[PDB]
DNA sequence: ACTACTT
DNA sequence: AAGTAGTTAAGCCGGTC
RNA sequence: CAACCAGGCU
């Protein structure tokens, strides 16, 4: 998850020959959805990563504290200032076919938190096993092997 | 002018001094 | 780093709950329902500090 | 903070001023003008709720202060000091937060519930929680291999300390539809 | 540890739900955090510090 | 039927890439009767396109199908006299009344509208449809 | 010469700025991403720790020693354990690399990719040798330790590619671009005001004839001329890193036709 | 579990890596997302009970639903994004890959179909390809605002013998909409042949947008300079218009609207005032975002967000409210203690000037705060009180 | 209303979902280790029988 | 857990063959060819250059979900010319230009200094 | 908690790139900023790598056995 | 909370 | 007219007796 | 194959 309640799962893996990548090398660690943004507006996510690009860059600790006198203008600025395009974006190119990527994506890092509650500590499955005493019915809980 | 105004940033040193005296979880304690 | 404020029962690191509730000993009134034989009232819990 | 007009050479404003404030940063360096010092000397003071009632607030203690005599169009837009009456400010807003809250960058940018979840959902994640967890026998515990803090920060991170011990890392993250997975 | 350490648990009731409390008031700006609070069940019961 | 089916030239009234970054439905009128008018919007990327223009429009069902074939035509037969031909379907024949009628056609996406009432027993309400413009 | 010549434009020993020319997009893809992913190396792959008190857990170290590029000149000479015939593996299939620390220093004792000691005979070939480009000829800090911390492992450097892990990639990062004066129309620049404006033009914009109104759309526009850029970890040469590339990548094609092959018989 | 289809029949296809994996037109029903949701899994275990489920539960049969006689399974996210994209006019494909996109096509005749355009150079229409996913016989008229046989805009949808001849393709169309071209596949042609259009949809679209690409950043947040500072002046210019009904309720000169106290009376135009400002702020940003826009894009494609969305972000959020009454005297008389008390004016009872773009103030933030914390609150009531009446 | 009403059952199980755009709508990925706990009694039957040796 | 063997991605396992040719019915004349742990790097470039033998009237190509190493790959030639000749030429085609991109990235790194 | 090996993004060393990070702004008294482009990280993917990293290892060898 | 029959 | 019991979403996952 | 108290995740 990343900091802004925007929690997910993988769902595959690719190694970068397959990933899309900049004409500069860099490819992504991960790769979210558009669509989880604009319904849940969450800017702060979009910004805090047009703020950690340049921080990357520049090497100077980004300050996304609350309420202070920062913009998305004053960022857009400074990262210009690196040569990357204004707002983030960057063109990028289809891993598959090397063609380029008709649109632009929004690259640039950003904090994200691995949580605990991994499928394989989940994962289960039962097929006739223990069973209750009382009731005679399946037992309860994966750690016991119930149904 | 050991007695001009206070700008913004300011503010900070004032809070690092509350929690050095402090401390994050002074309640619990006294 | 360990800021401490917890206990260590029986082994485990134990943290005491802040608990939350009304202030004793003060005035306060309240107005009643429509069905109600009275109209206002005026509660106090006194309580030896 | 308390705002009395105390000037003799102006308006009403801050007690503790530039002065106290260098001589803090003095035993800040220093690793003898503490905390206490602020309050004792009448500089600062505890309001709590019930007193709060009573007393006039300055959020900026700058900006909401000196006299009205252009206007960046890319910051916000904020209401104004219009008073006099200020008897205490606001150390830094900011502080109305907590822990938790603390740590989300640009709060000030989410749908309100947003935060809520980040609120409980980083008591999920993991880091380092001590340094000597190497000797401790806690049933269950995890330890993210290379922690790194993160680029965007907050002031309050300094205190909580989070850049010694953080909780994630800095993934260089791309937003786009892909195999659609 | 920390947002932990500084949690306060408010005792349910009867008529529970409803908001008198699990709302958030005016007096609470400065003490107690805005956004922390758990989701559902005992929202805004439990308040953080 | 490897014959075409209708033949003219218009002048571009006027063309109009509304929100359209590379294609403009254009309309021009009959340098002939003055009731051919025509709507058709155009690839203005692979065939640019500037009002007030001496355009051959024709149609026929053919070039002279199946499978469509890459070139291999370096040499074959080639309709091709031009230098922008579409393929379609026909979908409307409408009736402004009269003795008015025009037919309505549809390149994967890209439509097209034509008037008057001479193509009788020409413009049939068939699929085929090559579209062809020269100059 | 004769087909999809080459320019380089800068080169060094970590890097070879070059112009891929002449060439089918796909090709200069299907080269990029050998390169990445296909290319034979060497590196430790097997870790048996015999002492350890670090602070650092074994596996936490083993992962490490893992990344620790080792010398790939003549791994084309070298066999996959997995095609040998020694049960298990022997000097004809790995190398075999030691580690042994102990902290005598007052002040935290060192480790690194240098202290690294090659066992097995490497029947005179350079392969094994934790590359160091390290100015003070150290390279890679496996790990530190206090007082009296020991820790004594052995390993087994194998053959392997990037699709079998990554450790065993030679490659890391490839700089690919093409058609700067977005000619063909491959993008659609996303703005505000200007595209031009917007967004920054690259080094590339020079090596190639800026638009130009005026013009039509060229759509014949076919897609040659390729700004690429290897650099190179040390395991092998930059120069490499795009020869065994070229090659790996055409003994593959190869293995079709060969396939193709046998197939006829039956 | 809800309904009949939280509970559905599939096919058990054996797969490496711990994960239930399903497709994505059926996440739907369940209302399964994947911030690390669970699902359980039954099997069958007689003859005869794995033949009820093949028989009577198959997704297939689920698909158009009788709670609402209309399909309960549509076309979303990428897929649907992506699908608009592949349709617009402006959109043109060439053979080397439209080669591809007919293969993926698992039915495809193996029948290059001859480009709309021949001319200088073969190009093919992102809808003509669509249409090989598109059986035979399918038809289907719609007619949405502008349209006309000839629709300009490129409007509602014209598809005849299974072939789409005009107006792009959207929720409307391929969604889990009344006319549904997917409601109409259904009847028409079977609910297994609808169940594989659904592939077949997806496995070409899908394909086309993994090249096309598709994203959204911040950029796409900013509304113009100056309708910005436009906007600016429509909240600014509200905000008189409130502060006269202000004096011209303490001078005591306003009707008691019959039923209604005189500040019953006053809020209720006071509001009425911002939010209607606020939405005016928003809709002056919406229109004001270019088609290239990535957040409106989605907008029009219908997978995701709506006009208050792009509202709040670009424009002005708009007033925080508690129980119907904007933000309250909690601490006598006035809001918070940065207030001097009998305040009544907007930047008081809890009005949100500054966008997302922009930045809340402390107030604006602690006000929202309270807002929401309701929100969040009967959304914890409004479902358990659901469940005991659903039971 | 908790035993009889509805129970826990055998053959049954459970994990995480992740949508994939590639199986068909009415297909559901099962994990390898789950399609190897849960099982199906099938009936030896002359039309089966060579099968299910091998499988046995 | 139920993660396969990463060297599955490049190691025909037992009894499998990189090649396997079945002939498409849908049309005449045209192959469908199941390349075995293989990937785009192999599948793009085959599909590329069969785009040019102008005899071969189709080719196209797909990885049929990411999870498995391997990938279809459609040839369709004009008659008498057989398919399975035009994916051989290509194949060569692709080595012989590789040969000389190999050869001149060589004369062009030998002439160079630093 | 020691350097990481290699940039998770693109792979390229950076185990050996510590001391020297943390002597060019020590001794060198120079910003992190330039202190990286002087170790020839260029692009971010390794620049985040250094910049970021939180030597924690040393606070745990400060310990004992 | 909220409804019924008790208090 | 107050009072006083019952119903109060659903499934999965440390501490004493 | 226990309960009872308690706490947590969606
Ligand atoms: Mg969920
Ligand atoms: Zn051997
Ligand atoms: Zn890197």
């Amino acid at each position: 998850a990343s900091r802004h309640g925007q929690k997910g799962t993988i769902g595959i893996t690719y190694r970068r020959e397959d990933m899309p990548f900049t004409a500069e090398g860099i490819v992504p660690d991960l790769i979210i959805n558009p669509h989880a943004i604009p319904s849940r507006m969450t800017v702060a996510h979009l910004i805090e990563c047009l703020l950690s690009k340049v921080a990357a860059l520049s090497g100077n600790e980004g300050d996304a504290s609350p309420f202070t006198d920062i913009t998305v203008e004053g960022i857009s600025k400074l990262l210009r200032e690196h040569g990357y395009q204004s707002r983030g974006f960057e063109v990028m190119y289809n891993g598959h076919t090397g063609k380029k990527l008709m649109a632009q994506i929004f690259f640039g890092p950003t904090y994200y938190q691995r949580l605990r509650h991994m499928v394989d500590d989940k994962i289960h499955a039962r097929a006739r096993g223990p069973m209750q005493v009382l009731t005679r019915q399946p037992v309860e809980g994966r750690s016991r092997d119930g149904g | 002018d050991e007695s001009a105004p206070i700008t913004a940033e300011d503010s900070w040193a004032v809070i690092s001094a509350f929690f050095r005296e402090k401390g994050l979880v002074s309640q619990q304690l006294d | 780093f360990d800021m401490g404020g917890y206990f260590i029962i029986n082994g485990s690191e134990k943290v005491l709950i802040a608990q939350e509730r009304s202030a004793g000993n003060i005035v306060q009134v309240f107005k009643k329902a429509a069905p109600s034989p009275i109209s206002h009232v005026a509660e106090i819990r006194s309580a030896l500090e | 903070f308390i705002v009395e007009d105390d000037e003799s050479l102006g308006h009403k404003e801050l007690k503790v001023r530039k002065g106290h404030i260098a001589k803090l940063m003095a035993t800040e360096y220093q690793d003898e003008y503490t905390w206490s010092s602020l309050l004792n000397e009448g500089l600062v003071e505890y309001i709590d709720a019930e007193e709060e009632e009573s007393i006039l607030i300055a959020m900026q203690p700058e900006d909401l202060e000196p006299a009205e005599a252009d206007v960046d169009p890319a910051k916000r837009i904020r209401v104004s000091h219009h008073a006099t009456t200020f008897t205490h400010c606001e150390i830094h807003p900011s502080m109305i937060l907590g822990v938790a809250a603390s740590i989300i960058p640009f709060p000030d940018h989410n749908q309100s519930p947003r935060n809520t979840y980040q609120s409980a959902m980083g008591k999920q994640a993991m880091g380092v929680f001590l340094t000597n967890y190497n000797v401790r026998m806690d049933t269950m515990a995890n330890i993210l291999y290379y922690p790194q803090k993160p680029l965007g920060t907050t002031r309050a991170m300094e205190y909580l300390k989070f850049r010694e011990l953080p909780a994630g890392q800095n993934a260089i993250v791309a937003i786009a539809c892909y195999s659609g997975y | 540890t920390l947002s932990h350490l500084r949690r306060t648990n408010t005792p349910i009731g009867r008529d529970g739900k409803l908001a008198k409390p699990r709302q958030l008031h005016n007096t609470h700006w400065g003490l107690v955090c805005p956004a922390e609070t758990p989701e559902g069940q005992a929202c805004g019961l439990v308040k953080n510090l | 039927m490897s014959n075409t089916l209708f033949d003219d030239i218009f002048q571009v009234s006027e063309v109009d890439p509304g929100r359209y970054n590379k294609v403009c439905r254009i309309e021009a009128a009959s340098t002939t009767q003055d009731q051919c008018k025509l709507t058709l919007d155009i690839n203005v990327e692979l065939f640019p396109v500037a009002a007030q223009d001496s355009l051959t429009v024709t149609i026929a069902s053919s070039l002279n199908t199946r499978s469509w074939r890459p070139p291999q035509a370096g040499d074959r037969s080639l309709a091709d006299d031009y230098d922008y031909v579409m393929y379609g379907t026909a979908y409307k024949f409408e009736e402004v009344s009269k003795d008015l009628i025009a037919v309505y056609y549809s390149f994967g996406g890209l439509l097209m509208r034509l008037e008057g009432n001479y193509r009788n027993l020409n413009n049939l309400k068939q699929e085929n449809a090559y579209l062809l413009i020269r100059r | 010469e004769e087909g999809p010549q080459v320019k380089i434009r800068e080169a060094s020993k970590d890097n070879v700025d070059f112009i891929l020319s002449n060439v089918d997009l796909a090709m200069a893809n299907s080269l990029r991403r050998v390169m990445i992913a296909e290319i034979p190396t060497l590196a430790i792959d097997s870790v048996e720790v015999e002492t350890n008190t670090t602070v650092l857990a074994d596996e936490f170290i083993a992962h490490r020693l893992g990344l620790i590029p080792l010398q790939s000149m003549d791994i084309e000479q070298l066999e996959y354990s997995r095609d040998c015939f020694c049960e298990d593996h022997c000097d004809k299939c790995s190398v075999v690399l030691t580690l042994q620390a102990f902290g005598e220093s007052e002040s935290t004792t060192n480790v690194y990719s240098k202290d690294l000691v090659i066992v097995s005979n490497l029947m005179g070939r350079n392969i094994g040798h934790p590359i160091i480009q390290d100015k003070e000829g150290n390279g890679v800090l496996i790990c530190k330790l206090r007082k009296g911390q020991e820790l004594k492992l052995t390993c087994v450097a194998k053959k392997g590619i990037a699709k079998e892990h990554a450790k065993w990639g030679p490659a890391a990062a490839i700089e690919f671009e093409y058609d700067p004066w977005n000619k063909l129309k491959h993008t659609d620049y996303w703005y505000e005001q200007d595209s031009a404006k917007e967004w920054p033009q690259s080094k590339n914009c020079e090596y190639e004839d800026p638009p130009n109104e005026g013009d039509p759309f060229d759509y014949k526009a076919q897609a040659d001329t390729f700004y690429m850029n290897v650099e190179s970890v040390g395991s092998i040469p930059v120069d490499q890193v795009v020869v065994r590339g070229i090659d790996t990548l055409q003994k593959k094609v190869a293995s079709i036709l060969l396939a193709l092959t046998q197939m006829d018989q039956d | 579990s809800l309904h009949k289809m939280s509970m559905m029949a599939h096919r058990v296809k054996v797969i490496p890596y711990s994960t239930f994996r399903l497709n994505l037109s059926v996440t739907s029903p369940y209302n399964a997302d994947f911030d690390g949701d669970e699902m359980n899994l039954h099997v069958p275990q007689s003859e005869e009970t794995r033949a009820e489920l093949s028989q009577l539960c198959a997704v297939p049969l689920q698909i158009v639903s009788p709670q609402s006689n209309k399909p309960c399974m549509g076309i979303v996210q990428d897929t649907l994004c992506g699908i608009r994209k592949l349709t617009l006019r402006d959109t043109f494909i060439e053979l080397d890959q439209v080669l591809n996109m007919l293969y993926w096509v698992p039915d495809w005749d193996g029948v290059i179909p001859t480009p709309a355009i021949i001319k200088p150079k073969p190009l093919w229409s992102g809808k003509q390809i669509l249409s090989v996913a598109i059986p035979n016989g399918i038809h289907l008229q719609r007619f949405d605002e502008g349209t006309t046989l000839l629709s300009p805009k490129d409007n509602g949808m014209l598809i005849i013998d299974g072939q789409i001849i005009f107006g792009v393709v959207e929720k409307k169309t391929v969604g889990s909409s009344n006319g549904g071209l997917i409601h109409v596949v259904t009847r028409e042609k079977g609910p297994q042949v609808c169940a594989k259009l659904f592939g077949n949809i997806q496995k070409v679209v899908n394909f086309w947008l993994l090249h096309n690409g598709f994203s959204t950043g911040i950029g796409d947040t900013i509304a113009d300079g100056p309708t910005m500072r436009e906007i600016t002046e429509t909240i600014a210019e509200a905000k008189k218009k409130v502060l006269d009904v202000t004096k011209e309720a303490q001078a005591n000169l306003l009707t008691a609207k019959h039923g209604m106290t005189l500040r019953e009376s006053f809020e209720d135009n006071v509001v009425r005032f911002l939010n209607e400002a606020r939405d005016k702020a928003g809709r002056l940003a919406e229109v004001n975002l270019k088609d290239l826009n990535n957040v409106k894009q989605m907008v029009m494609a219908g997978s995701k967000g709506s006009f208050i969305n792009i509202a709040q972000m670009s424009a002005c959020v708009g007033q925080q409210s508690v129980e119907g009454k904007r933000i309250a005297f909690g601490f006598v008389d006035r809001t918070l203690p940065h207030f001097s008390k009998d305040d009544y004016s907007p930047e008081s009872k809890g009005f949100v000037e500054n966008s997302y773009l922009r930045g809340l103030t402390p107030q604006e933030f602690f006000f929202h705060a309270m807002g929401g914390r309701e929100g969040l609150i009967d959304t914890a009531v409004k479902t358990a009180e659901t469940g005991y009446i659903q039971r | 209303r908790g035993n009889l009403m509805g129970k826990r059952v055998d053959f049954s199980a459970r994990t995480v979902i992740s949508g994939d755009p590639n199986l068909e709508l009415d297909q559901v990925g099962v994990p390898k280790s789950i399609a190897k706990t849960l099982t199906y009694p099938e009936v030896v039957t002359p039309y089966n029988i060579d099968r299910l040796t091998q499988l046995v | 857990m139920n993660a396969p063997d990463r060297f599955e991605l490049f190691l025909l396992g037992e009894g499998e063959s990189k090649l396997k040719i079945d002939p498409d019915t849908k049309a005449p004349n045209a192959v469908v060819i199941t390349f075995e742990k293989e990937d785009h790097t192999l599948g793009n470039l085959i599909r590329a250059e069969l785009l040019n033998d102008r005899k071969v009237l189709f080719a196209a190509y797909k990885v049929e979900h990411p999870f498995f190493a391997r990938f279809k790959l459609r040839i369709q030639t004009t008659e008498g010319y057989d398919p399975k000749d035009a994916l051989k030429n290509a194949c060569n085609s692709i080595i012989n230009k590789l040969g000389a991109l190999k050869t001149n990235f060589e004369t062009e790194w030998n002439l160079q200094t630093l | 908690m020691i350097v990481p090996v290699r940039c998770f993004s693109c792979g390229k060393v950076v185990g050996d790139k510590w001391e020297s990070y943390l002597n060019l702004l020590q001794e060198d008294e120079l910003d992190e900023g330039t202190a990286l482009s002087r170790l020839g990280l260029k692009r971010y993917c390794c620049r985040r790598m250094i910049l970021t990293h939180v030597d924690l290892i040393e606070k745990f060898l400060r310990y004992n056995p």
